[PDB]
């Protein structure tokens, strides 16, 4: 029904039971109970002494999204750091802007059925101009951020 | 001469052994000096042999020509002298090995390099900085001129920015048209 053959996608309906089985039988809802984390280790910086690790760049490059069938926007966006445009109203993607290049990415994992609250977490290099060379260490000033995508249901 | 090695024996010469000879006579000289028929008479010489020994000696810088006269060996008679750059590049994580090569290649710029020492700068293999040229070539992002240095016709490498003004191709392109003028102007 999405067009593409039917042989091309029996492996893709194929891999949601086996991908939901090994999950039922090797993950698990509950592990490292030791470590629940403790909000007197989690100090809030104030505005001038958290200046130093936030990523350089105060605003996106200009840019403008062209979405296939729909009419030419035409407007320019550009979004502050730590910012997000309004999800498209009929195809829901999102450009936020981080401060600088992104290096690190991952989705935060949430049990199946949870209906949970949808985060990532990122790191975005301080200076779009740094590049670091790999035979030596660095130990500089960063920023690890998480950001909150909602529940993400229709 | 090719000796595998349990067969190895140090061969002398003719020529050394008396080399030898007159280096042992010419340094138990107090002066370290004698005229050619002396040392010629103390090993019973012919000169055509002897003219080799004292070239060969000089050639191998253990002695000099050198001539002395007679009141004071004691008329000039002659005698024999004993006498006896690029910085490697530190690979970023953030950026590709072609991105990477040709800012290599623009750091050199006007004078190029060869891919020899883009392989020494890069840390690469013989393979892989050869594959790195190819297709720094095909993207038209690198120009390659040939330079001959000493045995080896190497080529070197420029980039576009700096190709045309570079002493490779304004010397080449002289010279190619000179030959064009010369072989047209030779008659049909």
């Amino acid at each position: 029904p999405n067009g593409l053959p039917n042989h091309i996608m029996a492996p893709v309906w194929k891999c949601l039971h086996l991908t939901k089985d090994f999950r039922e039988q090797k993950h698990s809802y509950w592990e490292f109970a030791e470590w629940i984390p403790l909000a007197w280790k989690w100090h809030l910086l104030s505005e001038l002494e958290a200046a130093p690790y936030l990523p350089q760049e105060e605003k996106s490059p200009l840019f403008s999204v062209q979405r296939e069938g729909l009419p030419e926007d035409g407007t320019l966006y550009r979004i502050n750091r730590f910012s997000s445009i309004t999800a498209h109203p009929e195809r829901w993607d999102v450009s936020f802007f981080t401060g600088g290049p992104l290096w690190a990415l991952d989705w935060c994992p949430v049990p199946e059925g949870a209906g949970a609250s949808q985060y990532v977490a990122l790191f975005s290099s301080p200076d779009m101009n740094e590049t670091h060379p790999l035979s030596q260490l660095h130990s500089g000033p960063g920023l690890l951020q998480l950001w909150g995508l909602g529940t993400l249901q229709q | 001469l090719l000796l595998l090695n349990r067969f190895h024996v140090d061969r002398r010469s003719k020529y050394d052994i008396l080399m030898e000879k007159l280096s042992v006579m010419l340094s138990t000289r107090t002066n370290h000096i004698e005229t050619l028929g002396k040392l010629r008479e103390e090993l019973g010489l012919c000169e055509r042999t002897f003219k080799r020994l004292y070239q060969y000696m000089l050639n191998a810088g253990l002695a000099k020509v050198v001539s002395l006269r007679l009141q004071e060996i004691h008329v000039m008679v002659r005698c024999l002298k004993l006498l006896k750059t690029v910085p490697p590049v530190d690979i970023v994580f953030e950026r590709d090995m072609l991105t990477q090569t040709y800012d290599l290649i623009e750091r050199r710029g006007t004078k190029g390099i060869s891919q020899a020492e883009i392989r020494v700068a890069m840390n690469v293999g013989k393979l892989e900085a050869r594959m790195l040229c190819r297709l720094l070539q095909r993207f038209k992002v690198v120009k390659g001129f040939m330079e001959d240095e000493g045995r080896q016709r190497t080529t070197k490498y420029i980039s576009c920015v700096f190709a045309e003004e570079s002493d490779l191709s304004r010397q080449y392109q002289r010279e190619k048209a000179r030959s064009e003028l010369l072989t047209t102007v030779s008659l049909a």
